[PDB]
DNA sequence: GATTCGTATC
DNA sequence: GCTACGGCTATACGG
């Protein structure tokens, strides 16, 4: 298993975004963040009610992105401890803001993770010890499927839009209350209705700005929106989708092209029904 | 709005004149605040005496028009833990009066339903801020109470409402209410109450509505029965005499009928015939021995449920078998 | 001017208040623990209270740590007092054996841990059994001597709702090391007993010569005899005789004489109940004595097993059939009243009454045992894991469901002797 | 509705609410609407009591179109309310703050054009007391002090940082123009004190009375034993403030009013422990000699 | 508008010698208070005999002028944690306080039965390097509850229960000292209540006086009512059913007292009963528990303690 | 008996450092005054780790000393006491919105001082704004130890730039690694902070193995003088590294020979001394 | 507290 | 531009 990935920042500002977007993500949900690792691209695991994240990262990403296993179409999953790679990444990105690539190795399991600074060679040597999962429970981990019987995919307004911020401000509305753990959200023919019931306290945030894609109603917990709004700042591209009574997908994507475009997908469990 | 009420709260006593029965404690703490100190008192009986509308109408007559900020209230509705004891007590009974007005008084009802790390700890609460602070106890189970606590508390003891206020306050809510009450109907009343004034003021407002006219018409003991489901004496006497005198058969039959005519339960006909064979000669010893327990083990079963004429026929048995060892 | 239990305290190893057997096993241990190989890590010592289970340590340690150390003394207790500002409760005992671990050539101190953590609080219990865990596990080809003095004593009542137990009813080395350490092949656990009668005769008189003017001026002198073997016989605890002795000495007038009471074993209260006490011929008293002092012990079911498996000790078990019947019938009876103050009073008082009119002179008994209900729910727990995967392997391959009882009933035992008669044809 | 207040800028009332956060955290709050505004009152173990009022002139739309009660008095929590009112802003948002009178809710409708949220609470009985028993006795007013907000606030700051089980007042003035006024605390330090500057800039004014709040007498200092637990509920109050005075008198009831449309007056009081040891006021004394 | 301290706290033991009762224990206090070498004390004893009133005596009596800062009385309405003895115990007795000769600072751990298991493990600590300078005095009502390492280096000093004597001398010194008109039979009848509790019979006598002027026996009897667990027994012990049957409905029942108390003091009677045979005890302990059962459930009515009356009798009685 | 005043920002700064560093090296700190400089040191309950800063005569504007109270020790005439780091480190502390326009600390155990004042150490902080704070932290009179290792250890010589092995520290945390591997060879000079592995019963995985490392130069070294795999502690080297930055007066000294001589640390200031004493593994 | 074995000593 | 501060957050403790 020759897998030994190398990631750049100053000749690709946005594959690395996406890369620190979805470790601060998976180290935010839960530890022990599955990475399975594949030939053609990349898939960052994170699986426990309690919500999944799902991401599509290509092998352009990687300058390098080599790997090689007698399994299925090389196939390598790892269950690594997202917060030490939340931590080399930190650095990493320090050692940006302050021109060496990310090179990273599989060593013997362990994660080789090393980068060079300049304030001058500061060699950051970051072994990480990482698991290695077997055929078995790679095939017992797999994306879920969503029926599209009647999900909406209503289209979020662009970050670079100027609806953009307002509709980040919209969603936040629900973020900045205490009592807030579960958020009944409602879809009609399209505006969202953020509303909250509760024994006293009632709301009824909406949204009254331009939308694109009956109607949809689910309760989704409020721990899982926090890390939604924060999906929706970084990428431009956003679709949230609303399961009646069902579930709740929240579909981000960054087109990268050509080449292949990455998208990150997280499936929200309605905490309690309708 | 005291007229959209119920009889149990609108007729509580606002003032110490008001708590009929309980003379000798109204009278020693109206010593105790004529002459200034008042000790740590605690209120012991049976629910239903007059245990919080002593202590309140005595708070207002102390603290005029300060009830509010020189008394504390703390109650089983509310947390009554360590935490709590050593902080809420502590900086209102550690603080200085608001109008040099006198000392705080803290009212801790259902003080049995408190841990005891937080009665061990109430004590040094009550020691240590007492030129101050005078603590109140209320309390229906003293084993529940630390016998320290106990130690460091004066002892009320609230015995169960006497017939003669239990009279008055009837008449007092009947000048009220504008009713009529038949003096069988008012010993009814007393002997369902059993020494409790809120048992009565439910009893009689379920009468007032049970009347057609509540205004032109008098609460009869008829009435007092049948707004309760209550047996009346007649047929727990028929009752007796049937099991006591009758063969099985007619006994059964008896036991059935006054059952199903007013739907009266067996348990309340069995408190009835315990009540009624208490004033009973009854010269041998094992007669009493085998009727108590007998008895208290079918109640025992009643009260986890059964088959109800399973149940009357072991009263039935158990009665008879009990008054054969008095030949 | 100060306490008696100190000033005149043990100088050297002959001083110290320990049988020869007990003092020459722990000075073995010691030194195999302080060999270049470590066979045994840590020394678990254990006891009741004031048994000389701290005094020793340090006298062997005056003459066995500096032999073995290096050239180019004493213990290393750990302080359970020291706050550290920038430092969690639950690291400082982590620091203390992460930095205790560097005494090996030229810094060798034997660690003594005495004072053990807040291990009521269940984070830090484990944290702690996780960190010795650890010591025992390490890698490190060289590790210092440890020892752990657990004071076995019996945790008084407490208002904690339920937090678990064991470290709730005793503070014994079974209630904070857990089963991993205590079968761990590098763990020796020594155990201590309470100091003898003659030891500590000898010791109190040791002190009395050792100060006998004041003595002889409170007319004490002459008394001291009846004193000292009163002392010595109502406790085992060195300190506390040594405590009564001096309270006794200083005071002038008639003080009677006081010590603590010791609690009552477990297996000491089962003889107690099922045999008796020789010091009080009264059943009532001492009953009422045995719930006062103790009543963590005697509220635990384990008791009420502790009499059903061991009231047959009276006799051999040659009792007559009827006394047995009525021991176990008001034993159920108890069992049958949701563990009330009575039923536990009441199953003990007929346990000894019971024993006391059958009562005979000259006849042997055997040895108690605690009950066998781990074992029984230790092999219950084996066969629902057996019915489980019995009933997991049924539903995949066909689709019929079975219900548990029916699995402990008839198919446990038939699925074998289909399933596997018919492999042998396959 | 019966009240219907309209406001543009929610920083202030934000700040306002939030300076009574150090009380009860999720309690509830007494709330009197009347001509000249709405006003927050919340006692903590009947020993402090804190009072906020907003007048009208910071609202833009003031109705009050009730007119059977000169004043309407509701019962709403404090965490919803002050969440809400932390909306921030990106575009103004016009809160429409309304209550249409008996059994209706405290509705907070905030339009943001974008965004047009509405809040409603269920509003609580009573807190069922006479809520005035706090007040001081203007007539046997011991002292009168004057001090700036910033002094007072970094003082209880550095008292909350050292712990401060309990805190004293102390107050004297004398005839050579050197007025002393100081804090010590009991804290497991000991005895520590926090001598503010006898400057004008500091200190403004300050006048020991002899319990009748005419006569200024000299020599005579006035000690003021309080609980910490209740003095540092208005360290953030005082930490927006410009001037803060100080009023205790005879009967062991201090009063705090803070000032910042006239602004917004926070107007507190406070109850003083017993002083059980006789000791402790001569210890005090002595130590204040130095 | 009171401003009257309660004749418990008016007449409080300022002095080692105005203590009643335990004539031996309070002498080798005095003792302790001449010389100064005051050891560890564990003083157990029954409420209200005297224990805080002792140590905070010696205390005041061996400190003197330095009691302010060399005494540190702890209680269980103090936060008394793991946290707590670390820190504020554990720099009270490392405070170097300059103290006559022959004394030592006195942590007065009041209540001290009701500390928390890691207090206690703390205190072993603190104790085992603070005993030169500070020497705890613990007080608790049982002795077990304090864990018996700490036991080990603490002298123990059990108090007996207060003697009718004691009491009567330190009752008569309060009606002296206060000029209150007072009759034999009436102090009688305050002994007899007091059982053995010093503080119960002067707020008796108080409340007596505040309330009714003369104290005799009646007007003690008409504001202070008999000790029930003397009813009980005495309904436990009568030989005839009837008997039993109306001490209890017309002494228990009728005067306010719950079934559940009536249960509990019947059980702890037959605990601390005498010549009564060990089978009878038993067997009412079982009836006893079997009723104590039925109230729990819900059933608490005078029916169950009339049954309970009835077994006890039966097997008393035999057949 | 002595005074000392601290009229300046950095020079409070990096007093209120060495406090808390003291501190969250032992509970209580040990103080030594003497009549050239003043000496507070702490050392830890294992006797391992010990710390020891010297606050010299320069370093205080007003630094008076009269030994002649009525504990004393003598050796030179110096005074020790013992007082709580963590009560000391909260009166140090920088008030922010604030400054402390002068931080002195005396003590008085003469006849002239009351019972208030016996035996309570006086520190007077005076705010910009004229606000006087008064502390009186108690204190025990004790006596000290010089630990004579500074003497003998001046064996091989390391002197380090302290800017990237602060930011390597601040990086590090002491809950994931616990040890510090500085290796230093002719070519290069490296630091990891490793962390050794435990393995269960049935070859279990008991504590993880988190490898940090930071490899920089040799040429870079100021003085590489080695005449080396040496491991030790984290957690207090972090601390007395970041005790030295906390004045905007940045190296480091670095002295060991053998894997069971304690290491010696020593970075100075104008006015302020620094040294740390670690004990290695001897683990060969 | 009861049993069995085991030294140690007068 | 850096600061000093408001909000966020990882978290040892709480009950
Ligand atoms: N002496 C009395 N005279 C008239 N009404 C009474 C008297 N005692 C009680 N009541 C009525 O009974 C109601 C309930 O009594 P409370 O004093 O509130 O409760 P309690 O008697 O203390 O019983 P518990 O133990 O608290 S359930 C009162 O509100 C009155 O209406
Ligand atoms: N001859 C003696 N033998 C033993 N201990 C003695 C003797 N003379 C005095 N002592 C003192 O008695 C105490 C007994 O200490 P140990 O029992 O060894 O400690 P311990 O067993 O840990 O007690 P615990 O478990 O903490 S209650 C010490 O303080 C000794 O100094
Ligand atoms: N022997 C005594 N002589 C005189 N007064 C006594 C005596 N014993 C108790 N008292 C009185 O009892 C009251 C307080 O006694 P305490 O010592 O506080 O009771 P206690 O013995 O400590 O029991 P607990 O456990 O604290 S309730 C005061 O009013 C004392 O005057
Ligand atoms: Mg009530
Ligand atoms: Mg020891
Ligand atoms: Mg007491």
């Amino acid at each position: 298993m020759k897998l030994k990935l190398i990631v750049n920042g100053c000749e690709a500002p946005d594959d690395y975004k996406l890369l620190r977007t979805t470790i601060n993500t998976v180290a935010s949900l839960r530890k022990t963040a599955i990475l399975r690792f594949n030939s053609e691209r990349l898939t960052i695991i994170s699986t426990p009610d309690t919500g999944q994240l799902w991401c599509t990262i290509p092998h352009d990403v990687f300058r390098l992105y080599t790997v090689i296993s007698a399994r299925e179409l090389n196939t390598i999953t790892m269950e690594c401890n997202c917060d030490s790679l939340l931590s080399v990444f930190k650095r990493y990105d320090r050692v940006m803001n302050q021109s060496s690539n990310m090179t990273i190795k599989l060593q013997s399991c362990a994660l080789g993770i090393t980068f060079e600074e300049i304030v001058k060679v500061i060699m950051h040597s970051f072994k990480v010890p990482v698991k290695l999962l077997f055929r078995a429970q790679d095939t017992r981990i797999q994306e879920p499927m969503i029926n599209y019987i009647q999900l909406m995919m209503y289209k979020l307004p662009p970050i670079s839009g100027e609806f953009g911020s307002a509709f980040h401000g919209f969603i936040r509305r629900v973020e900045r209350y205490s009592n807030v753990n579960h958020i009944h959200l409602m879809g009609v023919k399209v505006e969202l209705k953020i509303i909250v019931n509760e024994l006293d306290w009632h709301l009824e945030i909406c949204w009254n700005g331009p939308l694109d894609s009956s109607t949809h109603e689910v309760i989704i917990r409020c721990k899982d929106w926090k890390v939604c709004s924060k999906l929706y700042a970084a990428f431009e591209e956003v679709v949230l989708a609303i399961s009646h009574d069902e579930s709740c997908v929240f579909h981000c994507s960054l087109d990268r092209g050509p080449r292949e475009r990455g998208q990150i997908i997280y499936y929200i469990a309605r905490s309690k029904g309708l | 709005s005291k007229e959209n009420l119920p009889w149990v709260e609108k007729y509580r006593p606002e003032t110490l004149d008001e708590v009929y029965g309980q003379n000798e404690v109204i009278t020693t703490v109206r010593k105790f605040v004529d002459e200034g100190k008042l000790p740590h008192l605690l209120f012991y009986g049976p629910p239903g005496t007059g245990k919080t509308s002593t202590i309140v109408a005595l708070a207002r007559e102390i603290y005029g028009k300060n009830y509010s900020n020189m008394v504390l209230e703390l109650n089983a509705s509310d947390d009554r833990g360590i935490d709590v004891v050593r902080n809420q007590i502590k900086d209102f009974a550690s603080t200085r009066q608001i109008f040099s007005k006198g000392f705080k008084l803290i009212i801790l009802d259902e003080a049995d339903a408190m841990t005891n790390a937080a009665q061990n700890a109430l004590r040094r609460v009550i020691e240590r801020y007492t030129k101050n602070t005078r603590f109140c106890v209320l309390a229906n189970y003293a084993h529940k109470l630390t016998p320290a606590l106990l130690s460091r508390c004066t002892r009320f003891r609230f015995q169960p409402l006497p017939q003669e206020a239990i009279e008055r306050r009837i008449a007092n809510v009947l000048v009220h209410e504008k009713l009529k009450l038949s003096p069988n109907a008012e010993k009814a009343l007393i002997e369902l109450s059993n020494g409790d004034m809120r048992r009565v003021l439910n009893v009689l407002q379920s009468c007032k509505a049970t009347l057609d006219n509540p205004d032109e018409d008098e609460i009869s003991d008829d009435v007092i029965y049948e707004c309760c489901g209550a047996p009346r004496p007649s047929d727990l006497k028929a009752v007796l005499k049937s099991i006591l005198e009758d063969d099985w058969g007619t006994a059964h039959y008896t036991l059935n009928k006054v059952r199903s005519a007013k739907g009266l339960a067996l348990i309340d006909l069995i408190e009835g015939i315990v009540k009624i064979l208490e004033d009973y000669e009854l010269q041998n010893e094992e007669t009493r021995v085998h009727l108590l327990t007998k008895l208290a083990d079918i109640e025992y079963s009643i009260s986890k449920g059964g088959n109800d004429q399973i149940q009357g026929s072991a009263v039935i048995g158990a009665i008879k078998a009990s008054f054969e060892n008095e030949t | 001017g100060e306490q008696w239990y100190e000033k005149f305290k043990p100088n050297c190893l002959e001083q110290v208040a320990i049988h020869k057997r007990k003092l020459k096993d722990v000075q073995e241990a010691l030194d195999a623990m302080f060999l270049p190989n470590a066979k045994h890590r840590i020394l678990l010592l254990s006891g009741p209270s004031g048994c000389s289970k701290s005094t020793v340590i340090k006298e062997l340690s005056k003459i066995l740590v500096p032999k073995y150390r290096q050239n180019s003394h004493k213990v290393t207790e750990f302080r359970g007092d020291c706050i550290v500002n920038d430092l969690p409760q639950m690291e400082s005992f982590s620091e203390f054996l992460k930095g205790a671990r560097y005494l090996v050539m030229s810094n060798l101190s034997l660690i003594l841990i005495e004072d053990l953590p807040n291990v009521f609080h269940i984070d830090t219990r484990r944290r702690f059994q996780q960190l010795i865990l650890q010591w025992l596990y390490s890698s490190e080809p060289l590790l210092p001597p440890l020892v752990i003095c657990i004071t076995e004593c019996e945790i008084p009542e407490n208002d904690n709702n339920y937090r678990k137990f064991g470290i709730d009813y005793t503070f014994s080395a079974e209630t904070i090391m857990n089963k991993e350490i205590l079968m761990h092949p590098r763990l020796k656990r020594i155990k201590f007993n309470p100091i003898n009668s003659t030891l500590l005769k000898k010791h109190l008189k040791f002190i009395c010569v050792q100060n006998m003017k004041m003595l002889k001026e409170k007319n004490k002198w002459n008394k001291r005899q009846e004193v000292i073997d009163y002392i010595a016989q109502e406790t085992g605890d060195i300190r506390s005789a040594i405590t009564t002795l001096q309270f006794w000495a200083t005071s002038s007038g008639s003080l009677p004489i006081s010590t603590r009471e010791s609690t009552i074993s477990y297996f000491h209260a089962i003889g107690k109940v099922i045999h008796g006490s020789h010091s009080t011929n009264n059943d009532n008293e001492m009953i009422n004595n045995l719930f006062e002092n103790s009543n963590n012990l005697l509220s635990k079911e384990d008791f009420k097993l502790g009499i059903l498996e061991n009231y047959n000790t009276f006799n051999k078990g040659e009792f007559s059939i009827s006394d047995a019947s009525s021991i176990v019938d008001c034993l159920s009876e108890c069992d049958n009243m949701n563990g009330l103050p009575e039923s536990n009073e009441y199953g003990l008082r007929e346990v000894r009454k019971t024993f006391r009119n059958i009562s005979k002179q000259g006849h042997n008994h055997g040895t108690v045992y605690f009950p066998r209900e781990w074992k029984v729910r230790k092999l219950q727990n084996s066969f629902k894991v057996q019915a489980e995967d019995w009933l997991n392997v049924s539903l995949y391959k066909y689709n019929a469901v079975h219900s548990f009882r029916n699995i402990t009933l008839e198919f446990g035992y038939y699925a074998p002797l289909i399933r596997k008669c018919q492999s042998y044809k396959k | 509705n019966k009240f219907s207040a309209s406001t543009v800028h929610l920083e202030h009332i934000t700040t306002a609410l939030s300076c009574l956060t150090p009380f009860g955290s999720k309690d509830d709050v007494l709330i009197f609407i009347d001509a000249d505004g709405l006003s927050f009152v919340r006692e903590n173990n009947h020993v402090i009591k804190i009072q906020l009022l907003l007048s009208r002139e910071l609202f833009m739309s003031y109705s009050y179109r009730n007119e059977t009660e000169d004043h309407m008095k509701l019962c709403v929590k404090i965490n919803h309310i002050l969440d809400s009112v932390s909306v921030m802003n990106r575009d103004i948002v016009e809160c429409t703050l309304s209550y249409d009178g008996h059994g209706s809710p405290f509705v907070l409708i905030f339009e943001d054009s974008f965004i047009s949220e509405r809040v409603e609470y269920s509003t609580y009985l009573i807190k069922d007391f006479d809520t005035n028993g706090l007040e001081l006795d203007r007539e046997r007013i011991s002292f009168e002090a004057i001090i700036k907000g910033e002094a007072l606030h970094s003082a209880l700051k550095d008292l909350k940082e050292i712990g401060c089980k309990e805190c004293y007042v102390y107050a004297k003035t004398e005839a050579n123009d050197e007025n002393v006024f100081a804090l010590i605390s009991k804290s497991q330090l000991g005895f520590s004190k926090i001598k503010l500057p006898s400057n004008r800039s500091i200190l403004e004014k300050l006048q020991v009375f002899d319990g009748d709040s005419t006569t200024v007498i000299d020599g005579f200092a006035v000690i003021g034993f309080f609980d910490f637990t209740s003095f540092d509920k208005i360290r953030k109050s005082t930490k927006i403030a410009s001037k803060v005075l100080f009023r205790m008198d005879v009967h062991g009831v201090l009063s705090v009013n803070i000032l910042s449309y006239p602004g917004i007056v926070i107007e507190v009081c406070m109850l003083e422990k017993e002083s059980i040891d006789e000791a402790a006021q001569t210890e005090i004394e002595l130590l204040m000699e130095t | 508008l009171s401003l009257q301290l309660p004749w418990v706290e008016k007449y409080r033991p300022q002095v080692l010698s105005d203590i009643v009762g335990n004539k031996e224990t309070i002498d080798r206090l005095q003792q302790i208070a001449k010389d100064g070498n005051m050891p560890h004390m564990i003083i157990s004893g029954m409420p209200g005999i005297g224990k805080t009133t002792s140590v905070h005596c010696l205390a005041h009596e061996l400190l003197g002028r330095s009691y302010a800062d060399g005494v540190l009385e702890l209680n269980a309405s103090d936060d008394r944690g793991i946290d707590v003895v670390r820190n504020q115990i554990k720099h009270f007795a490392q405070k170097k306080l300059h103290l006559p000769p022959g004394k030592h600072k006195i942590v007065i751990l009041d209540e001290a039965d009701s500390m928390t298991a890691g207090a206690q493990q703390a205190l072993r600590r603190t104790m085992e390097l603070y005993s030169n300078s500070t020497r705890f005095a613990f007080a608790c009502n049982q002795s077990n509850k304090i864990i018996e390492p700490l036991q080990s280096r603490c002298a123990i000093l059990r108090y007996s229960k207060l003697s009718d004597e004691d009491v009567l001398k330190r009752l008569l010194q309060i009606i002296k000292l206060e000029d209150v008109k007072y009759t034999n039979d009436g102090l009688e009848a305050i002994i007899f209540t007091a059982e053995g509790d010093m503080r119960q019979a002067i707020n008796n006598l108080q409340s007596t006086v505040a309330g009714h002027g003369l104290v005799n026996a009646d007007n003690v009897f008409k504001i202070v009512d008999s000790p029930h667990p003397l009813i009980v027994k005495k309904m436990l012990l009568a030989s005839n059913l009837e008997d039993s049957i109306q001490i209890l409905r017309t002494d228990l029942w009728k005067k306010g007292y719950s079934s559940i108390d009536i249960v509990t003091t019947s059980f702890r009677v037959t605990k601390n009963l005498a010549q009564v045979k060990e089978s009878v005890r038993l067997e009412m302990i079982k009836e006893i528990g079997l009723t104590h059962m039925r109230i729990l459930e819900g059933v608490g009515t005078y029916l169950q303690l009339a049954s309970m009356l009835a077994k006890i009798h039966k097997l008393n009685n035999k057949a | 008996s002595f005074k000392a005043t601290i009229t300046e920002s950095g020079k409070q700064n990096i007093w209120f450092r060495a406090i808390y560093v003291l501190s969250t090296i032992q509970d209580d700190i040990k103080i030594t005054v003497t009549t050239n400089e003043l000496i507070a040191w702490s050392m830890n309950e294992t006797d391992t780790t010990l710390c020891q800063v010297r606050f010299q005569k320069s370093f205080f504007e007003e630094y008076e000393f009269k030994p002649h109270e009525i504990g004393v020790q003598v050796i030179h005439k110096l005074y020790s006491f013992r007082v709580n780091g963590r009560h000391l480190t909260t009166i140090s502390r920088k008030p922010d919105g604030d400054g402390i326009k002068s931080f002195t600390i005396a003590v008085n155990n003469t006849s002239t001082c009351p019972e208030s004042l016996a035996n309570r150490l006086i520190v007077v902080i005076e705010m910009d704004s004229l606000i006087v704070k008064e502390y009186c932290p108690q204190f025990q009179p004790i006596k000290y130890d010089p630990i004579i290792i500074n003497l003998k250890y001046k064996i091989n010589y390391i002197c380090c730039n302290s800017t990237l092995l602060k930011n390597f520290l601040d990086n590090c945390n002491v809950n994931v690694t616990d040890e510090v591997k500085l290796e230093i060879n002719v070519h290069r000079l490296s630091i990891t902070a490793f962390t050794k592995a435990v393995y269960g019963k049935n070859n279990d995985l008991l504590r993880n193995a988190l490898s940090m490392s930071n490899t920089i130069s040799t040429l870079d070294l100021e003085h590489y003088c080695l005449f080396k795999s040496i491991i030790f502690k984290l957690k207090d080297f972090k601390n007395f590294i970041t005790i030295g930055p906390s004045w905007k007066t940045d190296n480091i000294s670095l002295w060991f020979c053998h894997p069971g001589d304690p290491i010696l640390m020593q970075m100075q200031k104008p006015g302020v001394k620094l040294e740390l004493v670690e004990v290695t593994d001897s683990n060969i």
